[PDB]
């Protein structure tokens, strides 16, 4: 059993990285949404990724889209990928939806989920989960701008308010994974999204027992 | 002896060595910094 | 004796390459290890950013690339007891703690003096000190050895980076087993950190 | 001569000691123009 | 270890030549090194002039010629500190000091007991102790070594001379760094002088 | 073209030997040659004592030894006329003149700016300008050439000397035939001095 305990297999399988919602009824009649690609959306996935300092991988994204009551009508959708450092849509019918350099996927709810593989996007040789430095205040400390993989702007291809909310589940599978400099698994609860900040109430790594000589908990 | 013979001559040149001998107890540890300042520069003010 | 970080010697990049004005030993201000001491960390090359000829190079060059050789000497008698963990942490991002969710500049870049830990249990980063031994490390057991030598190569996602803005790694000296002695012994144990940059490269001279 | 570290001793050991400084010339030392000494 | 005075072994003259009755080790009365001790000197061969078979030979022979091997052993614990200079001074003429311009016989020839210095700074001869290292010498640093061995050949303007009237050389043990210890240690450190005449020759037997 | 002072290339001493951080060209502030100009002189290495990396070396090293390569460029049209004598004077001791028998520090060491002559006839030293051609020199005749290059080796009674206290040589640019032009031409002619130290050696680093 050496294949199951490899970095390739540890970081394999597709996981939910975000539940994106395309709201178009009630008050929210936007008809589109922009979801920034975050490999560390959930604390479970964040803790596994922060086991290493540098990673290089290609990501495969799957969109599981449906309506509120699990219905999948013939509605058309556009899943446009905005690469790092491209302007994002600011409306349902902005010109950014027609930009050729932003790849789009046109797919219906009735079709099986759309898949597409984003390559390794960083200007550096590997994604860097820990950056001990400043880009050039206290807020910018630890904030490497080279980890931005892009955005996924999603809309219904319609001329007006459809009146139907679309729930998009984004599934990502990390591929061709290479990891460097293993690190201790985080022990404290995560307080914020991009900082190792922890609570003053330090939690013990090990569960407590009555005394050092009693094997009972 | 070098400092006494030097007073019988007007000029001298060459290198000198200064040996330092510690005469504390066998169980007496610690670090000292011996720094040499060339003739141009003034005496250092701090250890760094 | 000497421990090679990740089993690789530091080497040149296949730019300024100083011979002996930078390769010399840099000896930092001695730390007083006491009973209640929590530990100290330094950021590299922030510790040498304003120190001697290496300090002049790191401040007047756009890019930087260097390995390091750290000596952690300890002056204790046979009547002193205690254990230090000397760990090198690549990309040691210090965390704040709040009941202030962002650490001050004095904590992220303590300079040549170095910073004391406030929560050495979590390494001020929310990661357990018990698992800090995945990083390159040496024990200093006062009854076994009083020296630690860690050779650290250049680790970065980029071939070159800014000395002033980015710290490649942090070096932490943490008393695991507290210093203890009997009345009459020196109440503190000196801890001396000696740094020697290896294979230093510079670019953008002015 | 600088105190790099504090003087460290175990219990029941004198906490003050002495250094004896010795001096001499090397093989490249020379003298010139004989003169009578001041003492 | 052993130091040869002036880089020459003692040897025979190209006369009584005793084999083992004289070549044996002579161990003198131990000196108590204390905090306030100034030092001790012995005159050779006056130190052995009235001691064993060598004493009988030196008193009933007109002429005399011998080398010496001195062992200066020191019995101190690791908790004692101090440095002795053990110097052999050829033709050690002791000087008087006056505010008595001539030294007493007790000072010029102290015998096997030996004499204490009164002004060890000037060696009781008006010559600085700091330059006494031109003479053959050994350091006894209590933290490094507790033994000194100086091998001294026969030095004289004459091939032979009287043991009773002339002292070829003096041997001085001088505490440079004073003996220091903590309460509970032995207040004195024994200093043992062991003398072994080498290549002894005698003439004029009665 | 290039003139070798005394027919000898500058060379190393059979110590710091910088490669390119010192060997680079140093271009000084341009001098405006006018009709009434008397001339300018610089002292070496005083001209570079506070200028770039050579300035840092000359101020933080006890001893010094270097040759120099001087380029004296002149920017004049074919409608400008005049002749400069560019002379290197080893040990150029400036003299005072009194109707003040000792020259000011501003005159002995003018720095990178350089000093104007007051009596260029006697070179401010009581020696005739007419015989200044025994020193290494080049003519700049505005109708023939606008460049002078003098290569000057290290000349001293000592193998090494202090940059800050001693000037090996002075460089004088003196208008022999005054600058003359017609109305409409530029009223001044720029004179540019470019200095390149050759075979620079340093000692006593701090």
């Amino acid at each position: 059993g050496v294949n199951e305990a490899s970095v390739e297999h540890f970081y394999s399988r597709a996981g939910l990285v975000g539940v994106v919602e395309v709201k178009d009824s009630g008050t929210s009649q936007d008809g589109y949404t922009v979801w920034p690609i975050d490999v560390m959306g959930f604390v479970q996935q964040r803790r596994k990724l922060e086991l290493s300092t540098y990673m290089r991988f290609d990501a495969e994204f799957t969109f599981v889209s449906n309506l509120n009551d699990s219905t999948t009508p013939g509605m058309l959708l556009q899943y446009m990928y905005v690469p790092p450092g491209a302007p994002k849509p600011d409306g349902r019918k902005s010109y950014q939806w027609q930009t050729a350099t932003n790849p789009s996927i046109f797919a219906k709810l009735s079709d099986p989920p759309p898949q597409v593989s984003v390559p390794f996007m960083s200007p550096a040789s590997a994604y860097q989960w820990f950056y001990d430095g400043y880009p050039t205040t206290n807020l910018q400390y630890g904030q490497c701008p080279n980890n931005m993989m892009g955005h996924f702007a999603i809309r219904t291809v319609s001329e007006s308010t459809t009146g139907k909310n679309v729930h998009v589940r984004v599934y990502m599978r990390i591929k061709h994974v290479r990891a460097w400099v293993p690190r201790p698994f985080r022990s404290q609860a995560y307080m914020v999204k991009n900082y190792p900040t922890y609570s003053q109430t330090i939690s013990n790594t090990a569960a407590d027992r009555a005394s050092i000589t009693t094997t009972d908990y | 002896m070098v400092g006494q013979i030097c007073r019988y001559y007007t000029q001298w040149s060459g290198s000198l060595k200064v040996t330092f001998m510690f005469t504390g107890s066998f169980m007496a540890t610690g670090k000292m910094l011996i720094a040499y300042t060339p003739p141009g520069s003034a005496q250092p003010t701090t250890r760094e | 004796n000497i421990v090679l970080s990740y089993g690789e010697w530091p080497g040149y990049c296949p730019p300024t390459r100083p011979d002996v004005s930078v390769n010399r030993f840099y000896t930092l201000s001695t730390k007083s290890w006491k009973t209640e001491s929590t530990g100290w960390y330094w950021k590299f090359p922030d510790v040498l950013n304003d120190t001697g000829v290496f300090g002049q190079n790191a401040q007047f060059h756009y890019l930087y690339r260097s390995g390091f050789c750290m000596h952690v000497q300890c002056n204790a008698s046979k009547f002193h007891q205690g254990a230090l963990l000397v760990v090198v942490i690549p990309e040691f991002v210090v965390a704040a703690s709040s009941p202030g969710l962002y650490p001050d500049f004095a904590h992220t870049n303590p300079g040549k003096e170095g910073q004391v830990f406030r929560d050495p249990y979590v390494l001020d980063a929310g990661i357990p000190l018990s698992q800090a031994l995945v990083f390159p490390h040496q024990w200093i057991n006062l009854r076994t050895n009083n020296c630690a030598t860690i050779i650290m190569p250049y680790v970065n996602a980029l071939p070159f980076d800014s000395a002033l803005n980015h710290s490649n790694f942090g070096l932490a000296v943490i008393p695991i087993s507290p210093l203890k002695y009997c009345n009459g012994a020196t109440t503190e144990v000196p801890i001396t950190l000696t740094i020697a940059p290896l294979n230093s490269e510079f670019s953008g001279l002015r | 001569i600088w105190y790099q570290t504090n003087f460290v001793v175990p219990p029941d050991t004198p906490s003050e000691a002495n250094i004896i400084a010795l001096g001499a010339a090397q093989e490249n030392f020379t003298l010139k123009l004989c003169k009578d000494t001041d003492e």
